[PDB]
């Protein structure tokens, strides 16, 4: 990384992610969302994790 | 340990290859270790004359 | 978005007729400048030029 | 698409000739050249104009009688101009000469677009990179555009090279099929005109013609051209210039 | 893929020749030419709804004549149609010259594939990049699929180029071997009704057909045609509904 | 690789010829025919099976007659049998015009060999890529496939096109040289519904054969195919039940 | 880069030919060569201040004899230059053969833009990369330029070769078409100079002339050009300065 | 060599022409065939070894008859050497027209030389990629090596193809030239049994040779066959206990 | 790149063709040749030095009798000489065989010339990499070089070769065209030796000329030659001071 | 990469023509031939010692017969050789039949170098890649050398191929112009051991001569070759010592 700007980036993405795994087996939170374009960035968010 | 392959291979490339030295030394540092690389199809090739 | 796409192309012959009318304005004397003849000689340029 | 387009005998992968539609391009590289036909036979005018006065532009050919009774207009290369005409000329004598009878509008489309067919297959040959108008009368008038890829497309209104974009926007508003000879002879000077982006004088414009009722080839005269050079300037000058 | 298909001279693993199949492509954009048999005679409907409308809506045209029991109607080039239509007229003049009898549809298809074929097995020369349909009636219904490849397949309902997609899929639930010389008819003319995503209208199509009873090829007039068009317009709409 | 498969001429640094065995890819791409011989004749089948029904049911050809006792039947490019089946026919028509002797299957094989030779010697045309089993009573009966390569070699039994792996597993363990006649057409019928997976009625399968005993190529009917289709059926279910 | 200016048989998708382009900067790589029409009869002045002293006075030494009212200078590879001037000659007296008519220049010009288009379309040959001004009275003085391409233009004056660029815009200037023989031969002499960015002297330059009256190829003396040296030299002087 | 092995025409930089060395290449593709020659005759042993047992054996064979005391076998393509051979028995036939005199196997050796060569210097054609074994008596015995380049090796014990390496190897240390024409026979089959590592039988197998005494070509009876074959057998059982 | 100079069909974007501009230096890579001219005729030398004591002191020869009156220099390949001046030889007594009169110097260098242009168009072949210096007398003397492309140009004095830069530099100052026919003759012996940088010897240097009271060719045995060695001698010490 | 070695037609940047320096190549790796010139007759020498002895120890062969009064022995491929030199022997044959003269040895040279010089200059044909020695007496003991491009250059002794280099340094410092026949053969016999570096055996050698006073041809017998060798070996062991 470089270090101020990716650490923090690569940080809240894996925040976002850990989040909506670890509250559903079934519907508690229901986590809604949407994207522009999903091809322009690589897996992520498109894991099927 | 469950290693992307979109991720895999750039325009121009150096960042593909990091995630290789990673995985592997993260494996080596926990053995047991299973690292699933998908997809070998992303980054096998044929040669070209 | 941004709801009007609005073209200003390169200017008409007669557009470019009135860029000059803009300019003769702020100059001071002009009689036998030929407006047209000179839009006709600057084929596609716009204001700056 | 490379390497799918740098040969003539290549099709692309998407299927069609790109290298055929480069020549057609090369059709654009020319000048304008325009027919229109009308109920009473079928007029012919070519832009004459040309860059400096040192080349005299009337000798400058752009318009040329190909039997005696037709006559076509070339945009492209001048070069593949001159071997084609001689062909085209050849071709309807060839016609009198083994039936004593004057050649087909249709015809001789056909048969210069065949020539070009076979100089566009062979991969050791650069096809003929002009395109004709053939607009005779046999005892129909007939208007004929000829492609540089061989192909032949009747019109009732055509033009070819730089203003063929222009000169569609023009007779898609103003043709009727009910039109006079003198209506014709104004709409396709008022559709050059817009074009070259210039009102006409008769020194750049060359207009040739052959009448139903005649059935020979004569070329408008510059005296004869002025009548209608009044009427379709007028026209030209209330377009360009709002 | 690359080079496997940009070359005549090739092959490729998968044991395609792409570059005669980019040709095969070529008719497949534009435009759409439908045949049906029956066992009455042997129609071949085609388009010829060809640009805007300063181009001629009564000619070309895909139906040439090509015998007084054969047409053809074509798909692909306007370049490679002309040459590929006068040599079958030749072929068709062929037989007659050498034997007097007239020529056969399945004869005159073997010799316009073997034209096709030799420059496909020639380098340095592409193959004609147009398919036809060959109908006729010599003492049977005929209708055939000649491809730009130089192969033979018959048939008995098809259709040719960008129309293939969905007059397969017609012909798929609709057709049935035992119609009638005007059940034939108007399903051709619901087939292309659909291809084009319109109604069709009698001033821009061309029906040929070779009729079993006369034995003649005869060339349907606008006239004569409109009554079946009428029949089909009802069927088209309702199909665009759904 | 790549250079070594995009000329003909071009041997590659294996003394392989990877456009040759390309053109044998073409074969195993196509369709299936298999050819069996037994001692009383040789026994020529070949798939009848069609894309769509809106294709005649029988397509022009599949087995095609080539002397009076002589046939081949195809897989492979059928654009290339066209012209490589009309050039056999006139070579064993003109052994009969120089000698007055129907041509013998090695001698026509030989031909037909040494005439795709040529054109995989020479680098201006690329050769036929469609293999033929060319079957014919001579003294005794003879089997013989045509490879894309130029090359002849003699089978007992035989199969092309995408089946021929699975028929030459099947020849092996049921092939014996005591099959009789009927036996032997039956067996390739076997090995045919194997191919395509699908069992067989008369309509998607067309078999001719040479007899010794009447020293002629004859062609068995759909009607008279009825008893021998069933039989094998029985067989063929069996098969896809293991 | 491209494959565009890599043949000769493609065509940009700009619909130019680069290697023509490239023909056509071989000609500005020869020297200077200048033609000035007069009423009076039509004059080309060309370069003879090339070479070294250990080169001959009349080291080429352009202004060859084509026939007996017609001489052409040249520009471009001087190789190519005798070829077509040889050519130019043959073709002159065949005209003089074939109907006993003297040497239409007009025709002459079409007859070597035909033969430099044989060469031009064809791709396993190369088309010559001279530039000739055909000059000579047939009836009226004429003088025409012949491109690399094998392309008519008429010119009244014009230039050809290194000197070309100044030439042009010295004329769109001086030249008129009210122009006497002396007036003419003087001007244009004018023009040399500049080109040469250097004072003449009879030694540097050959002028050759097609008077109408004679109607005959005459070169000027050495001692005759001297009086039209020093009247044109006074120009240059002017013109050299700022 | 990367580049200069992608064409014929080519010389490589080390003096070396790797499109002959390919096609050197593709005679090890092929199996082993063997000559010897002894002072009592020449002895020509060829592989006939089927790859399945669906072939029959008797058209993977390479003896050929070229003259009534001259045969050849090959290995390379089948294709190449069937038109090869045939050459060879036309050249064989030739002089015995013009002369009245069976060939010398020197100088039909040394024609057909002559013929591969004009393949080889061709760019417009691949070499014969086959390599010959011409052995024969003219009037005592003679055994010649043709390579692919079109270039003449006399031999007196030899092979080529696959087994060729092994063969060397056996006749290097094994071969004398006090050897009668039965224990060259021996050794030959020997020679053959090491190549294949395997027992050979007279069905797998055939014998050619020419004697110098009956000064004739004859082809040994798989009946006079199997007692050479069972003497071999003993010292094949040696080598495959080494 | 750049180049655009694997052929000759394709112009550099600099408006040269590569190929005849690398050929020009082929010349340059030869033997050096020197030519002289004075009004008594016109001396012709050409280095016979090649090699050394391997090769014979005789090498052929470089200086070739073309006609009778007629003989040339060459520098460039050896081996493109050889044929070049075989055609020459041809082309100059033709002239005779036509005419009965001698072949003029000037006209004879442009058919040799014409040969060279002639494979500077077709891509088929490569032009002669290959300069003659064309000396005579027709009857005052004429001194002309051919170069690569088929380029012609009148010369006084000159060199060609290896010489090339030496000789030209050397005749700036010391030529002059009142030198009589032996200090002329020994000035072209010691431009020769400056380009060698030696004191030549009579043995291993070959003069003709044609004089023009002769108008013959003569040659110069190395026992007449001694003299005028000898006086060239001093001058050559005199340059290899500096 | 290079691409000037692609083909003949392309010269290098170095005024080369690349790839005939590669075929030039071609002889040296081929084994070795001598050639020395007295004044009592002409001798030559050349290889047999190629392959083992699975060959024949009399392979055939180096010393060609062309005439009964020239001989020629070669290195490179005799492949190359084998038509080569089939064309020498016609064309030294034809000069008989249309002049009943023996053709010299020099105008026979000129004959084969114009010959090899037509594959030199052509770009669809490769050039030959063999070197000849031609050594004959015609009136005079002569000798030359052909190169690979035909090119003529004329020897005291000479050798090509492996052995050249040692030949060079070797006949430097011995060799004299004024050697007997007795001495200048054993000489270059001495010379023929230390190319190869080993002794001389009879069997590894063939050895020709054309006599002064016999004006034929003949070669030298193996055992007449013995005493020659015989006192050559001495000299032989003495240089290989050190």
């Amino acid at each position: 990384s470089d270090t101020s700007g990716d650490r923090e980036v690569q940080r809240t993405m894996m925040q976002l992610l850990a989040e909506l795994d670890g509250f559903d087996p079934r519907g508690d939170v229901k986590v809604i969302g949407a994207t522009n374009r999903i091809d322009i960035l690589d897996p992520a968010i498109l894991r099927p994790g | 340990i469950r290693v992307v392959g979109s991720e895999f291979v750039q325009k121009y490339i150096g960042e593909g290859a990091r995630l290789v030295r990673e995985v592997f030394q993260l494996a080596k540092e926990k053995a047991p270790s299973i690292i699933f690389i998908d997809e070998l199809d992303a980054i096998a090739a044929r040669r070209t004359n | 978005r941004f709801d009007r796409i609005i073209e200003v192309p390169l200017p008409t012959f007669e557009g470019r007729i009135q860029i000059f009318k803009i300019h003769t304005r702020k100059m001071k004397l002009a009689e036998d400048v030929d407006f047209k003849e000179l839009a006709r000689i600057t084929e596609g340029a716009s204001g700056a030029d | 698409q490379m390497g799918y387009d740098r040969a003539i005998t290549v099709f692309s992968p998407d299927g069609r000739l790109f290298q055929v539609e480069y020549a057609r391009e090369a059709v654009k590289r020319g000048a304008t050249a325009i027919g229109i036909k009308c109920k009473e036979g079928v007029i012919l005018i070519a832009d004459k104009r040309v860059g400096s006065k040192l080349l005299e532009a009337d000798t400058i050919e752009k318009i040329y009688k190909i039997d005696e009774h037709i006559c076509a207009a070339t945009s492209g290369l001048v070069a593949d101009a001159r071997v084609l005409i001689d062909r085209a000329r050849i071709e309807a004598q060839i016609n009198r000469l083994t039936y004593d009878e004057p050649i087909t509008v249709k015809e001789l489309a056909k048969k210069i677009c065949d020539f070009k067919q076979q100089y566009t297959q062979y991969g050791g040959v650069r096809p003929f990179g002009v395109s004709l108008l053939i607009a005779g009368v046999d005892e129909v008038p007939k208007l004929y555009e000829t492609d540089p890829s061989g192909a032949l497309l009747e019109y009732k209104a055509t033009a070819i090279g730089m203003g063929r974009n222009a000169v569609t926007e023009f007779f898609e508003k103003e043709y009727r099929d009910d039109l006079s000879f003198d209506d014709a002879m104004v709409l396709g000077l008022v559709a050059m005109g817009l074009s070259i982006e210039s009102e006409l004088v008769p020194e750049n414009i060359e207009v040739g013609y052959v009448k139903v009722d005649d059935r020979t080839f004569k070329e408008v005269s510059p005296e004869e051209l002025k009548p209608y050079v009044e009427r379709a300037n007028e026209r030209i000058r209330e377009l360009l210039k709002k």
